């Protein structure tokens, strides 16, 4: 009644002036869906809302009945600043503006997000080895520390002129385990396990070792990274191991987990080592111990297994000990020469090994049985260096694209011109043709000619519209069937090694694969007679030779390769403008940091919330 | 007087650390940035240093010699004919102790080839250093090796791998070696407690001198000149005297004249100037000569590496607009 309109009362006048309808509707709760007086108010309110189309306000009263919840929980935020690149300055200015408009803290002030950084980074969790691991710290409370891993620096020392920051390698991969503890619990369960077995899980972790390139801005810095990628965890109960995890994408950028970044050459052996070795240590001091985790408020025990497979060719042979050129040994699976894999072709066995490597090594260098240098050589089978990193005898899927495509592109230029023909090395006419077509790709296609060929411009050169738009260029009509079969069984061929589980999502072009090969070997040996006869690139060698015998050993090849994007650069830049221009030092520390957050399984479920 | 040298085909192999060995006129050249690549499998060069052009040229090794690593401090020295190296530092960060032997086995037209050769020790070996210092010594008949140290990594039990490559100087025993026999005895001085690196080392007869180098401990480059001696049936004695150098590298322009060129004065200056030795019969002092013509490049510089022919004329190197990693000067008296 006039004049107090309803929600201006106090409780106790609205529940007399109601009463009356109060009645009428608990009466009406008790006959149909007894008597649930709040679900009653609860749909005639909603519908009242809806019918108004006030739908942001119903959406929030569905919400709030279902717990959720209007702030953020810290974790979140970071998450989401994370994700979406905010500087600590944006991100601030969106918080308190949200804060202020709303009066609701719906994001975090940044000290909780630090906090959040510090549960989700290296030296946060407690753990222990056992055994504990030889010349590594038992100290748990060890998150980042310098790259340089306390190298002289004395003037008359030898000249250090490169920063680096890393993680120990044990701290990481704790860090790394809780970071995805959910992921195998859920593992569990899903395999109908009690998620509360302590084990031991034996995790297969993905090394690999890249060069980033030039990260600076108009003197260039080039810089290398080592990171890990968690691929497989199983679980020992009873007699199986029983998978509890699988990385669904182990070439994504998303969980190659940086490990150790630094401002030097690849080319670089002496520093690279000094920065390395250390890491390498504390590595092998975990391939013999095993780890101890607390989860679910349960200690579990985990072992590992470190297979190096994501190098180029160039590293690989770098860190096992082989000189890298083209000459003579040009395998690092196998003992074969260039001339022995170009008249035997498909039938090589692998042989080479980390240990084997070291062996020949002691041997080169201790001459045992008084050899020339070219006796010697010979016994030794190019390994005149000492290995100082273990990996594993593969193929990196990536380079593997890359330099195939990358000598097919020769081949074009060798093609629109005439060697079969002319044998003269008219080295300006090859500029020409290269010129030529550069110009051609660019015109049929959407292609810009670029030096130091990448993955996409692989992916963009290996196709069949580009053998066509190559083929207008060629005078002869009899090497453009020549062609079209060496770019077909090619084509044939690549998605074996580059699936990561041909057994299942190509088992066709796996069985095919022996065959295909045989053909392209055959084709090569006559049609293309004028390079691929004393000569043969190394990893033409490697495909037709030793890619069914790594697939019988290992099931892929692909899921062993580098992330599939080569970001390493790109985001090492992103990270770099996150901060403050501080000392290079500093920033160094902060790209680290925050490429690590990058890679957390747990964040990314929150930045993966919207479809699951 | 002093010129600027300019290197051709290979420059890049050229390093701090380098060592240079003399053999009848001929200077070959040692432990090259990286491992050996297929151009060179030896790692050891002629040192082809013609009209103020450095050319370097392969060299061969025998049948038997075992194919040494570069080693980047090594202690070198002669012996009356070959040269003896211990040990360095690997270009896989390692510490080596052993000890190769440098002969020369066959001479041609252009090129020769070398007899390098490990004698593997017993004792109270010595630790795997560099830095550091060997030399040779004449007694009562008739020869022996002297070795002072330097600095190494961590103990095998101490070592951490958070500092991992954390350097220390060693233990300053005097490190008495039997060549031909193969074995070696340690020495502890009481005149002796403080380990030194970096520094110079010149003997003769029985008597081996010892100059200011750089200790660790302390951050000390002494000024101290220290003696040492010897005798036969074997035993040692010491004693001190009255420069303050770091990695200094001594030339001979004249019997019994050393010319110890340059090296870092203070952990920011380098020397600039130079120094005479008077040297005699158990009669040294360290006196001083006149300052060479250093250029502009050399003047403003920081960093300071090289090492002798033999000749007088000594080798440098400098630091370095993306044009050039280094400029090399040659230094004759
Ligand atoms: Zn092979």
């Amino acid at each position: 009644a006039p004049r107090q309109h309803l929600l201006s009362l106090t409780r106790r006048a609205q529940k007399h002036r109601l009463r009356e309808l109060k009645i009428q509707v608990k009466e009406f709760a008790d006959k149909e869906e007894g008597g649930d007086v709040k679900a009653v108010c609860l749909t005639l309110f909603l519908l009242a809302l809806r019918a108004r189309n006030e739908h942001r306000q119903a959406d929030e009263l569905e919400a709030i009945m279902q717990g959720r919840g209007s702030g953020l929980q810290p974790a979140v935020c970071l998450a989401i600043r994370v994700n979406t690149f905010l500087s600590c300055s944006q991100y601030h200015k969106m918080y308190r503006t949200v804060k202020a408009i709303t009066g609701r803290q719906i994001f975090q002030p940044l000290h909780a997000l630090r906090n959040a950084e510090k549960v989700l980074l290296p030296g946060y969790h407690p753990f222990e080895w056992q055994p504990p691991l030889k010349n590594v710290s038992s100290r748990t409370d060890v998150g980042i520390i310098d790259g340089l891993s306390g190298l002289a620096s004395s003037v008359d020392e030898y000249p250090v002129d490169t920063i680096a920051k890393r993680f120990r390698y044990d701290s990481a991969l704790v860090s790394a385990l809780m970071d995805m503890e959910e992921d195998i619990l859920e593992g569990m369960r899903s395999q109908d396990l009690d998620d509360y077995l302590n084990g031991p899980f034996t995790v297969v972790v993905k090394e690999s070792c890249d060069g980033m390139g030039d990260v600076s801005e108009k003197v260039p810095e080039k810089a290398v990274r080592f990171s890990f990628t968690v691929m497989r965890i199983t679980i020992e109960h009873g007699s199986q191991n029983v998978k509890v995890f699988e990385e669904p994408k182990p070439n994504s950028e998303l969980c190659c987990k940086p490990l150790c970044l630094m401002l030097a050459d690849e080319s670089d052996h002496e520093t690279l080592t000094a920065i390395l070795s250390p890491l390498i240590a504390e590595r092998e001091a975990m391939k013999s111990s095993e780890l101890t985790l607390e989860m679910g408020g349960i200690p579990r025990t985990f072992k590992f297994i470190f297979r190096g497979t994501g190098y180029d060719e160039k590293l690989v042979r770098e860190v096992e000990g082989l000189e890298a050129s083209g000459s003579v040994y040009i395998c690092t699976l196998c003992d074969t020469t260039r001339l022995e894999a170009s008249q035997n072709l498909v039938f090589h066995s692998i042989t080479r090994s980390h240990a084997e490597n070291l062996q020949r090594y002691e041997v080169w260098r201790s001459n045992p049985y008084h050899e020339s240098v070219e006796e010697l050589r010979d016994r030794v089978k190019g390994v005149s260096a000492k290995p100082f990193i273990e990996t594993v005898p593969s193929i990196d899927a990536l380079h593997c694209d890359i330099g195939n495509a990358a000598e097919f592109y020769k081949i074009f230029q060798l093609e629109i011109g005439e060697v079969y023909k002319h044998p003269n090395a008219s080295k300006e006419e090859r500029k020409r043709w290269q010129a030529t077509l550069d110009k051609h790709l660019r015109k049929r296609m959407n292609l810009k000619p670029i030096m130091r060929m990448n993955g996409n411009f692989a992916r963009k050169l290996m196709t069949q519209e580009t053998v066509d738009a190559v083929c207008e260029l060629i005078p002869s009509e009899e090497r453009h069937e020549a062609l079209r079969e060496l770019m077909d069984l090619y084509l044939k061929m690549k998605p074996v090694w580059r699936s990561s589980c041909p057994a299942k999502e190509c088992p066709e072009s796996l069985c095919q694969y022996s065959f295909n090969s045989q053909r392209f070997a055959e084709l090569l040996s006559t049609k293309f007679k004028y390079r691929y006869e004393g000569k043969i690139t190394n990893y033409f060698h490697k495909t037709l030779a030793h890619v069914p015998e790594i697939i019988e050993r290992d099931g892929s090849i692909g899921a062993w390769a580098s992330e599939g994007n080569e970001s390493g650069n790109k985001l090492f830049r992103r990270f770099r403008k996150m901060n403050a221009r501080q000392s290079k030092c500093y920033e160094m520390e902060d790209v680290l940091k925050h490429h690590w957050l990058y890679t957390s399984k747990y964040l990314q479920k929150f930045m993966n919330a919207h479809n699951a | 007087s002093l010129q600027m040298v300019t290197v051709g085909h290979n420059i890049a192999l050229i390093q701090p650390g380098f060592s240079l060995m003399n053999f009848d006129g001929q200077v070959f050249f040692f432990g090259q940035k990286g491992w050996p690549k297929r151009s060179c499998p030896t790692g050891v060069f002629h040192f082809d240093i013609k009209q103020n052009h450095l050319k370097l040229k392969p060299a061969i090794f025998s049948k038997d010699s075992c194919y040494l690593p570069p080693l980047r401090y090594p202690a070198t020295c002669s012996y009356k004919h070959q040269y003896i190296i211990h040990g360095g530092k690997t270009p896989n960060n390692e510490l080596s102790d052993k000890i190769y032997i440098m002969s020369v086995a066959c001479k041609n037209n252009k090129k020769v080839t070398f007899r390098c050769t490990e004698k593997d020790l017993v004792g109270d070996v010595p630790e795997p250093r560099y830095g550091h210092s060997i030399d040779v010594v004449y007694s009562r008949g008739k020869s022996m090796g002297v070795l002072f140290g330097g600095r190494s990594y961590m103990p095998s039990t101490q070592r951490t791998t958070e500092k991992w490559n954390s350097v220390a100087d060693c233990l300053p025993h005097v490190f008495l070696i039997d060549f031909e026999f193969g074995c070696a005895t340690s020495y502890i001085l009481p005149e002796l407690q403080d380990g030194l690196s970096f520094h110079v080392s010149i003997a003769r007869n029985d008597t081996v001198y010892i100059l200011g180098g750089h200790s660790l401990a302390s951050n000390i480059r002494p000024a101290n000149l220290y003696r040492i001696r010897v005798d036969l049936p074997p035993a040692v004695n010491c004693t001190v005297l009255p420069i303050s150098v770091s990695s200094a590298i001594l030339t001979q322009t004249n019997n019994d004249e050393f010319v110890i060129v340059g090296g870092y004065q203070l952990e920011n200056q380098k020397r600039m100037v130079c120094s005479l030795v008077s040297l005699g019969d158990n009669t040294i002092e360290i006196s001083e000569m006149e300052t060479p013509d250093w250029t502009s490049d050399i003047k403003h510089s920081k960093i300071w590496f090289g090492s002798n022919m033999g000749n007088g004329t000594i080798f440098l190197g400098i630091p370095g607009a993306m044009s050039e990693a280094f400029y090399f000067y040659t230094l004759r008296c």
